RNA sequence: GCCCCUAAGCGUGUGCUAAGUGGAAAAGGAUGUGCAGUCGCGAAGACAACCAGGAGGUUGGCUUAGAAGCAGCCACCCUU
């Protein structure tokens, strides 16, 4: 489902620098 | 047969190592070493376009006259590092040669001719090892299969060499094997 | 299907899909070949599929070499099993394919039919691949 | 004028030709017999000389697997 | 009309065109008429 | 981060994108457009269009009910 995908993709923001807790 | 040297501008490298080399390739230059019987390795950059064009025109074993700080040096392309994916030349080994010097070189064997109609020609050696003069290196040796029937086995000893050219590879090497064309039944068994 | 006659170790760690192929990066038997551009485990079933596609297209009068042999076992646990209780039994045989590796080679008199045949094979493979020649 | 292939058949003495033109040689036909076919086909050929007309007939012999010598 | 991700000219009279942002094959043979989608 | 919500640039110079792409996705399909590089043909008239010729042995052998350039298999010659 889209929830997982959207949550992980937000790590690719400028502020996260490509990483985020729980992927 | 006599080949004329192809002129390439070359400059001595200021810096060596992977950082310098990667920058040179990014600016369109190929790093090279020049080494010789004179035992005096020089570190050079060549223009990538010009060097590639020479190799396209005259093959892997082209004879070059290098212009190093205004001094002309005769050199032969000894070896090329080609990236498996990008197909770009990463590096060149150049051997200094004086005219009339014997050099051992590997040349490309081309196959020409219409085999008998039920025949498939299989080439087992891309290359043969040859002794020749620096300027007499043939850019390609051609073997003709125009008539041979199934079962024939052209060997390295059976290939025409120009005058001056000597065979260093042993004569028993198969260059061309001619076989009767596989049936559909044999294609289905092969590799099953 | 290509299977090894025997293996010393029937349960193996997965082959590592890292690095560019250092060996088998040129066409050595035929005049045309398929060169991998991506990492994959190519199974024996994919190899069979691809080889038969090439055979059907050329019909006869050509030779196909398979430069890759699937001798690496991959295991599988029985279906609907919880985690644990030992490693699964071997199920698939794969070749560890790296970019630059030449997978198939073909000799054929006609270039147009040869290229089409190799294209038919590429559509059977899990990876992206290009046709390469013996020439520079 | 009769078919050149059938003239080759009657000149070679065989009732059916090869199913594999190259892999077989049903029979052999002298250039003299080929020239006679050329002369009797002269009303039906583009050629100027009988030599060229015979070469035309020899092309038919090739396509049906008859040796010409 | 064929509607498929892949659209290919099926015969030498098939012409590939782009129309309203879709790749299409138009042909005189109405079987070969196809649209990307 | 700097159009307004919302502190600070509807900043300056040179380009690219027409998809609201930017502001999710594969194998694969594709005369989208830009930049760079190999190679072909062309003022001895090329590429497109239009006028005319495109043929004779011959329905090339084999297979078949049949197979005449155009199920299939082998060969793919010669002449004006
Ligand atoms: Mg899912
Ligand atoms: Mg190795
Ligand atoms: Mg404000
Ligand atoms: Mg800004
Ligand atoms: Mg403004
Ligand atoms: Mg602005
Ligand atoms: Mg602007
Ligand atoms: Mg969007
Ligand atoms: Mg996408
Ligand atoms: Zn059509």
């Amino acid at each position: 489902a889209k929830r997982g995908r959207k949550k992980r993709d937000r790590k690719h923001s400028k502020a996260n620098h490509g990483k985020r807790p729980n992927a | 047969t006599a080949n004329i040297p192809n002129k390439l501008t070359a400059n001595v490298r200021t810096r060596t190592g992977k950082g310098a080399s990667r920058q040179a390739r990014r600016d369109g230059k190929v790093p090279a070493v020049l080494y010789g019987h004179g035992t005096d390795p020089q570190h050079l950059e060549l223009n990538a376009r010009d060097f590639a064009a020479v190799l396209r025109s005259h093959g892997t074993n082209a004879i070059l006259t290098l212009d190093i700080e205004g001094t002309e040096q005769l050199a032969l392309t000894k070896a090329l590092d080609v990236h498996p994916i990008r197909r770009n030349i990463q590096h060149a080994d150049l051997l200094v040669v004086q005219r009339g010097e014997k050099v051992t070189v590997e040349v490309t064997v081309l196959v020409e001719g219409d085999a008998t109609p039920g025949t498939l020609v299989t080439q087992d050696a891309n290359t043969i090892e040859i002794e020749a003069e620096a300027l007499s290196i043939p850019e390609q040796l051609t073997v003709s299969v125009e008539g041979v029937e199934a079962g024939t086995q052209i060997t390295a000893g059976q290939i025409s060499l120009p005058e001056g050219v000597n065979l260093i590879s042993d004569p028993e090497l198969l260059v061309v094997n001619v076989v009767e064309a596989p049936s559909a039944e044999a294609l289905e068994e092969e590799g099953a | 299907m290509l299977i090894p006659r025997k293996v010393k170790h029937r349960k193996q760690h997965h082959p590592e899909q890292r690095g560019i192929a250092s060996g088998g990066t040129s066409v050595s038997f035929g005049d045309y070949g398929i060169q991998a551009l991506e990492h994959a485990y190519i199974t024996n079933r994919q190899i069979e599929s691809a080889r038969i596609a090439i055979n059907r297209h050329i019909k006869r009068g050509g030779k196909v070499w398979i430069n890759i042999f699937p001798d690496r076992p991959l295991t599988k646990k029985p279906a609907e099993t919880r985690m644990g209780s030992g490693k699964g039994s071997p199920e698939w045989w794969v070749a560890n394919v790296k970019p630059g590796r030449v997978l198939f080679e073909l000799s054929y008199p006609d270039e147009k039919t040869a290229r089409d045949a190799l294209t038919r094979a590429i559509h059977k493979l899990p990876i992206k691949a290009r046709i390469v020649t013996r020439e520079e | 004028t009769p078919p050149a292939a059938k003239l080759l058949l009657k000149a070679a003495g065989v009732q059916k030709g090869s199913g594999e033109p190259h892999k077989t040689k049903v029979a052999k036909v002298t250039w003299d017999q080929v020239r006679e076919i050329a002369e009797t086909k002269k009303a039906d050929l583009n050629a100027n000389d009988i030599d060229a007309a015979a070469k035309i007939i020899a092309g038919t012999a090739r396509s049906m697997g008859i040796t010409v010598e | 009309m064929k509607v498929n991700p892949s659209v290919k000219p099926i015969c030498d009279k098939c012409r590939v065109i782009r129309r309203h942002g879709r790749v299409m094959v138009i042909c005189s043979d109405p079987r070969h008429k196809q649209r990307q989608g």
